[PDB]
DNA sequence: TTTTTTCGATCGTATGTTGTAACTATCTC
DNA sequence: GAGATAGTTACAACATACGATCG
């Protein structure tokens, strides 16, 4: 299994092709941009037929078994494409997945597109003989660190002058939103011919489109950036996530920062996270967040919660992102009035 | 508007004209026949934007000209209910449109007929004449090897070519192909052109096995059939169908004279053995003799030996039983012959007497 | 008679749309240097010109005189998509037909060359009602489209698509309208109609409109009505006062500031319109957990609550938060005591009094 | 014995009570001509948003013309009164809430009024629509036929989408006061010749809050 | 066969009922009075007898002799509502019959004339357990229905039902029984019962009772 | 225990059996189904605590008397799996039931008899037998007017009365009433049953017209059907159902005599127009005329005329034409007479060739 | 190297599978 | 040339999957 992401596969493709392809990740720009350019070589090459298949309980798996082992007249050397489900793979799907690679054809090129596999779901028999023989593009879409690289460099692949101001204003706006990013570059690239793109210009033609999930808001408050906390908050009520899934992440955390504060007495912070298997890359900010917040603090917070949960699951109330709000500005460094912990 | 017919004489161009229109069509307008009264006739007027049906009807009492809409169901079915021999007056007044039947008395809502869409006028190219009888062989001929359903849009519709004196149809799915020839009698200029699979069904519906030749009108983007009093109208599909000739295989080098009733029935014992889908049955054979065995996955396999008049080497080959047994049954003979050249390659099936009708079905890899 | 007045005034050509200013001169510039996708899709909110941009690129896209931005509007082709009975101009309301046979029909309907244009251009409106059927059937004909046929689609909540269709297309997002250009749009018509006013009562109108030109319109001609014939200050705000339906904000900003009779002249004018009054108590209870909040950071009034930002930030600049919390520890009480009161009305108005003139003497500790 | 409520339901612009506004926009509108396609009516229960539905559909298509005083004796007033009129279409929007029956009823729209100058269709209940049958409505209520009219009477219209709500007129109908809902019962009273007394009205009067129903 | 005692003495008559003296000289002049509604909600505790009281006016409503408030109890219409089977009486548990699909059905029916009786009575009982749809679909036909056909509902929660209903219906308020009034009832089912009894055993089971005759 | 039978025979009584079984048994012993060989026959029996169906074949070959339980599904699957011809041999060995399906050996699991719910003593109240032909007719006459789903779960179902020497059959859904009597030649005590709809719609298809006789026998709770080898047994609604002398008008005195198939055809014709939700049709008699109104939501008015002999006073009366149309076609009679009272009253319908069945109808008022 | 949801009862839309009845076409009297 | 039987098509009823609202 040839390992390799999308700012490389086009020297693969070049090299040559392969028996099958696998299209994994997360963000559906990268996805879409390495399954066209895959596609197009393939074209070249002398592929002509693009069979495609969306996988559904309803699907019918004879009609590709017979397409994989009919011929055409006048064409040859078919294209198949599977779009597999976001939650995986199952064992009938397995099988019927097994079989298929037990039908497969060296003629046959065979591109799988969806969600990265599992623990369980990656090793699976058909994963494993096609390993032997496939090259695997992982698509994940960069986190905020990575972004702004990312946004130069397509600026310049496009030829367009982009400032500083500029590449922030848009990694902020859009962040999380690959496709969303593109089509704004393009479109200020259309609206300017001169390619010099200034903060003004590109503010004049921003808006928000910015995609989240609840461990961002973790972070964000365990940071103790309030602004992002409260973007990201928002972000989330307008997407119309469920608040449940936001409290249950939050509580593992909270709990954790609690028990680490009231262990934290007598015991290097070390050896507690080894106890904990805390991850290396989050140690310094769980860390940071364990020295910026009181032992006073911390209990509050578990009211409040407490407080906010009873509420959603007993008297079924609508003011829960108000609750969530404030909670969101008590983690971080702020007075509170306590009226509103109702302590 | 104002006239007065029979049923009988209404009853047919009514359902004629009825066929292409029905569910709910994407204006209301499209869902309503046009009438017309001029010139002492009658022209009933059903389209869909796609097909265009005409009917018109001799009127032998006083009337008046005039023209309306009306909706479609609704008249025919009462038209229909009505007892036999019964006279039909049907006049308009205000926004409505009356019909009386004895001492049966209706009143059906109607539109305007300044808003009905109507296919603009073109001039046609190669016009012609033909026997009911010679369409549909042809159709008959190659109207299965269509493909149902396919991204490629040539491939749904059938290719009409005419060449010299000679008309051809072609049709083609990716995996078959049947081409048929008949001659005209008079010659035409070369032109090929797509019809879409709603155009051939309407052409068919439209032959009754009557002696009256079709006369048919082919344009740049549309085709137009009259038979008898009836004027059919359709679109043609754009593209680039591709060409049958070269498919076709250049030299085979094995020949197989079978039988076609014997050939039915194996075919058909394979498929009551093979009834399990995927895979299809292997066929290998020698010097006159033939074994056939079903591979479906892995059901017991009861080999069915024949003998046939072959005089090339041995080889064995696998086929799909659905294609092989729709082409033998295209072909109502009592023999047939088989052209083909190794294991991988497109085999052609055709009358041992006559080559107007050709069949050419590529092998699925075993 | 006139017609009506939002229907009436359409725009016809890109000079007369008012704002919008990215997405116009970006088709402009497309249209000019041939640079032409294959599927646009249009958002923002109602009212904002996403049919009448979309309508304006057709005929743009298939004038007699060519490909250009500024379409004549005096040919054929023009004139009679102006009239909405164009032949190529094929316009679906997918809201009316959603299940799969209509769409799988209209999409079969594109293997036909355009009779008398250019381009085949199909306008969905209300795409996001589609059936899955329906949406996986638009994907296998949009992912490889004719050369001939174009896609406009115009939708007010594209979240709902698919992340598949929405790749395959280039999405223009509108913004709101802003007051001064509502304003100024609303002058020029009603220069044109030949109908009197006075600028406070169109700068009211456009205050009310929201980001909202059909709105506006709307508010206009039902102005006009009540001012039998022309638009009057008094009328205007009397019109608004009924339709106002934002007692809860008055309600605090009367009460912070220590008034009794304008507290009664509210719940009497909240008593006249249908409302619940525990609605209203949590609504306010609401608006001070707000105002807390923007207190403690200014980064907490969210772009949500734009049409009363104003306000509420001056109410946070001003009262200090001790009060804020006072009241907010009183109204809780009285939300908790309102069903044993004697009567809604009355126990709203007796906690409404507490939180304006009394104090509540806490336990303190004594111990 | 007929019932005092469906009895004295109002037949005229002047039998109404209160509601001085919106009685005077309609009038207004209908006397200058400038008629809209789409009317909302909002309020609480019983307080006449049916019954000036009603009398503005019978004020649209009376004989004499387009008035805001119809006569109320034509064949038109009389059967609108006896609620059997071919071109007032009156929908259950609670009883038919599913999208089908929407999509029946708009699939013939285009057909002209059967003797009425317009065709007036009057929904009942919209809040009870489904989301599907709000959507379906959208692009008629935008750009109907000349000859069609929209009825829209609700009583929470917060319900509606917003985009439904940008495309008619909206008119609010306010409680009534407790000294109009006593002279109505004074005059019901009267008229009906049973014996009466100031404290008894009174008492009425403040225990029916605001609806006169 | 045996029946306890809490069902077999149901009241058959306006004369077996206790209390309830307001509710019962309303029915009485209205019914005389002939100023007959479409729409009676009787709203109180429970163990009162609103049940029971709607089944006394339905039968008095479709009485052979005619619209009196003493049914006579004998003619082939009472006795056919005192054992249920009575075909123009529709009694609809509302507590199981809460589907939108079940209300809408039955507002289908009330366009046909009553099979043999003068009016179609719809017993509706605990009517604030139906779902909001379905008392959206009743408001249409609950205005104003046809001239056959009465609305009865009996209810223990009118808190439930919306504004929208209470506003277009006669609603009447079951009084609790009186200790009195209940040891007068108990003494006197006793005596007819045969039952050996003492003051003491009546006034403690009255006290018990909490209002509540069942 | 063991026996050998052919396919055929047993093949049809076990589709029989399993019919009443559902997908979802809800419980081990109600899925399966109870074989007993006794003597010189075999039973089978399958119940779902509602319905018994038992079919009992004759076995000649030799057999091994025993009783026990088999799945119904698994056995359904192997007995139409087998080829044409095949003999199918099964023997319970200990735990287990080994079956020699052709040339394939299956095993099925074996549950006690002694769990299976099905009835042992029978005790009937009334008993009687029939031609098959009789019932049918009653049944056919009578089912249409069944209420199918209603809060009177009485009127869910159908009313047998044995009165004297006849059999009287009622259905009633509170709109419509229909009766049928029918003699039988044996004297049976008065005796009133209710049978839910689900029961007469089983008994219904399991008639086919066979010269052989059905055997009724009515307990206390119970109602069992012999038909040849067949035995069908359900119970009863326990309702009580009201008397339908009372639903009949009294003393009806306008009265019309008319021909089925013109009536039939007049209001086929009406109804095209009528409204699709209510279709409510309007009448107007008159001496030796009827008027037949028909109206449209969107005013589309159908009318017809019709002469009959008819002598009263002018009469004005609403409809539900499907009501009417259904009588029409269940009554199959030459003449149609109607009597009627006023324009508020239930209206009869029979055939004047004779009184055998009746039917009534509420008219619909607005 | 990842991690991640309350439950019951009710209403509405779209698609797929199975069974029964009615209409049309073909064969034999 | 007409009537009866069998096969095909259309309509109604039942089951499964997905999305949304209020307590
Ligand atoms: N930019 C604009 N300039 C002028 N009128 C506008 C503009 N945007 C919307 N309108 C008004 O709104 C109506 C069209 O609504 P539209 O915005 O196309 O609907 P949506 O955007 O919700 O699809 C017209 O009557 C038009 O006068
Ligand atoms: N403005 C009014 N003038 C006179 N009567 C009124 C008025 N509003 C309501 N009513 C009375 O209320 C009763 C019911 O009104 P209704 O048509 O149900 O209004 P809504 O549709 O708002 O419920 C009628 O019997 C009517 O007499
Ligand atoms: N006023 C009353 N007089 C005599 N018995 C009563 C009275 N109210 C209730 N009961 C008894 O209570 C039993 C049940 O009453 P029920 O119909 O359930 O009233 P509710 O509907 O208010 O619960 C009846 O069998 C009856 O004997
Ligand atoms: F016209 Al809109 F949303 F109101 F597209
Ligand atoms: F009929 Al209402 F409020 F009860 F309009
Ligand atoms: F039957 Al009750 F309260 F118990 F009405
Ligand atoms: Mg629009
Ligand atoms: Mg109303
Ligand atoms: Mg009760
Ligand atoms: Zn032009
Ligand atoms: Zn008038
Ligand atoms: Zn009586």
């Amino acid at each position: 299994m040839i390992r390799l992401y999308p700012e490389q596969l086009r020297a693969q493709l070049n090299e040559g092709l392969r028996a099958a392809y696998l299209l994994l990740g997360n963000d559906p720009l990268l996805l879409q941009e390495s399954q066209d350019a895959v596609r197009q070589v393939a074209a070249a090459q002398g592929f002509e037929e693009h069979h495609t298949f969306s996988i559904d309980p309803n699907t019918d798996w004879n009609a590709i078994f017979s397409l994989c082992q009919a011929m055409s007249l006048f064409a040859s050397r078919q294209t198949l494409l599977l779009l597999l489900p976001e939650n995986g793979p199952n064992a009938a799907i397995n099988e019927q997945l097994l079989t298929l690679t037990g039908l497969l054809h060296d003629d046959l090129l065979l591109i799988v597109r969806g969600n990265k596999l599992s623990k369980a779901q990656e090793n699976a028999a058909w994963f494993t003989a096609l390993a032997n023989r496939s090259v695997q593009v992982t698509c994940q879409t960069p986190e905020q660190a990575q972004l702004p690289r990312w946004v130069a460099a397509r600026a310049k692949q496009l030829n367009l002058e982009l400032d500083d101001a500029a590449n922030q204003v848009l990694c902020y706006c859009y962040e999380g939103n690959l496709l969303a990013l593109a089509q704004a570059l393009e479109r200020l690239s259309l609206l300017w011919p001169d390619g010099k793109l200034t903060l003004p210009r590109v503010e004049q033609a921003v808006n928000d489109a910015a995609h989240f999930t609840p461990f961002h808001w973790v972070d964000a408050l365990l940071m103790g950036k309030s602004k992002r906390a409260l973007h990201i908050l928002q972000q989330l009520r307008l997407e119309g996530s469920e608040p449940v899934i936001l409290l249950r992440t939050l509580q593992r955390e909270l709990l954790l920062l609690v028990n680490l504060k009231r262990q934290s007495a007598h015991t290097p912070l070390r050896a507690l996270f080894d106890k904990h298997r805390v991850w290396q890359n989050r140690r310094g900010m769980m860390g940071e967040a364990l020295n910026r917040l009181s032992q006073t603090q911390l209990r509050q917070a578990v009211q409040l919660l407490t407080r906010t949960e009873l509420t959603l699951k007993q008297d079924y109330g609508q003011s829960v992102w108000a609750e969530l709000e404030g909670l969101s500005l008590l983690l971080c460094h702020k007075p509170l009035a306590d009226v509103f912990i109702d302590g | 508007m104002k006239f007065t017919v029979e049923r009988e004489h209404l009853l047919k161009p009514l359902q004629q004209v009825s066929g292409p229109l029905g569910g709910r069509p994407t204006l209301p307008i499209l869902g309503n026949l046009l009438l017309q009264v001029a010139d002492g006739t009658l022209s009933l007027t059903g389209t869909d934007l796609e097909m265009e049906m005409v009917a018109r009807v001799a009127l032998v009492q006083p009337h008046e000209p005039g023209a309306t809409t009306v909706p479609a169901r609704k008249f025919f079915d009462i038209c229909r209910g009505l007892p036999e021999g019964a006279e039909i007056a049907v006049q308009l007044e205000g926004e409505r449109m009356l019909v009386r039947s004895g001492r049966s008395r209706f009143s059906l809502s109607t539109l305007p007929a300044a808003d009905f869409p109507n296919l603009d006028d073109w001039q046609s190219e190669v016009e012609f004449t033909l026997p009911q009888a010679t369409m549909k062989r042809l159709i008959e001929a190659t109207q299965f090897s269509m493909a149902h359903q396919d991204v490629r849009y040539y491939l749904n519709g059938m290719l009409f070519e005419t060449e010299g004196e000679e008309l051809r149809t072609v049709a083609t799915d990716g995996h078959r192909l049947a081409v048929c020839s008949m001659p005209i009698g008079q010659s035409l200029p070369s032109h090929s052109v797509i019809v879409p699979r709603k155009g051939v069904i309407e052409l068919m519906r439209m032959l009754d096995g009557g002696d009256n030749p079709l006369r048919v009108q082919i344009g740049s983007n549309n085709i137009r059939a009259h038979v008898g009093d009836f004027i059919f109208t359709s679109k043609l599909v754009d593209g680039r169908f591709p060409d049958y000739r070269r498919v076709l295989p250049k030299n085979p080098d094995k020949h197989l004279e079978a039988g076609c009733d014997l050939l039915k029935q194996a075919f058909a014992r394979a498929a009551i053995l093979s009834n399990e889908k995927f895979r299809g049955v292997r066929l290998y054979v020698s010097e006159n003799q033939l074994k056939i065995t079903a591979n479906n996955p892995e059901q017991e396999e009861a080999e069915e030996i024949l003998d046939v008049t072959y005089s090339g080497a041995e080889m064995e080959i696998g086929f799909n039983v659905s294609y092989v047994l729709d082409v033998l049954n295209a072909l109502k003979c009592e023999n047939v012959r088989m052209m083909l050249t190794d294991s991988v390659s497109s085999v052609q099936i055709e009358d041992a007497a006559s080559q107007s009708a050709a069949y050419v079905v590529m092998p699925m890899r075993l | 008679s006139y017609q009506v007045l939002a229907r009436k005034w359409r725009p016809q050509t890109f000079a007369d749309v008012v704002g919008q200013e990215h997405v116009l001169t970006a088709l402009a510039n497309g249209l000019s240097l041939g640079r032409i996708h294959h599927a646009y899709l249009f958002s923002g909110t109602r009212g904002v010109g996403k049919t009448s941009i979309a309508r304006l690129l057709a005929k743009g896209l298939n004038c007699e005189t060519g490909i250009t931005a500024t379409p004549c509007g005096v040919c054929d082709n023009c004139r009679e998509i102006e009239q909405g009975r164009f032949v190529d101009l094929i316009e679906i309301d997918a809201a009316s037909r959603t299940k799969v046979e209509d769409t799988r029909d209209l999409l079969d309907n594109v293997q036909y060359a355009p009779a008398r244009g250019r381009f085949k251009v199909y306008l969905i409106d209300e795409v996001h009602m589609l059936s899955r059927h329906s949406f996986n059937a638009l994907l296998k004909t949009l992912e490889e489209p004719p050369e001939h046929v174009k896609f406009l689609l115009a939708t007010t909540d594209p979240q709902k698509l698919p992340v598949t269709i929405l790749s395959r297309c280039l999405q223009f997002h509108l913004k709101a309208l802003d007051v001064e250009q509502i304003r100024h749009q609303l002058e020029h018509i009603l220069n044109e109609e030949h109908i009197a006013h006075e600028p406070r009562a169109l700068q009211l109108l456009a205050r009310a409109a929201e980001g909202s030109l059909r709105d506006a319109l709307s508010l206009t001609d039902q102005a006009i009505a009540s001012g039998d014939g022309q638009v009057s200050t008094q009328a205007v705000s009397a019109m608004l006062g009924t339709l106002d339906d934002d007692q809860a904000l008055s309600l605090v900003e009367a009460m912070v500031e220590a008034n009794g009779e304008r507290v009664m002249a509210l719940i009497n004018e909240a008593a006249a319109r249908g409302i619940e009054w525990e609605a209203l108590l949590v609504e306010m209870l609401g608006l001070l957990h707000r105002i807390a909040m923007v207190q403690l950071s200014p980064a907490a009034l969210g772009n949500d609550m734009a049409a009363i930002e104003l306000r509420m930030r001056e109410l946070a600049r001003t009262i200090p938060p001790t009060d804020i919390q006072l009241y907010y520890q009183t109204l809780l009480i009285g939300r908790k005591e309102l069903p044993y009161a004697p009567d809604r009305r009355m126990g709203v108005e007796m906690t409404l009094l507490r939180a304006l003139a009394f104090h509540p003497r806490m336990p303190l500790p004594e111990p």
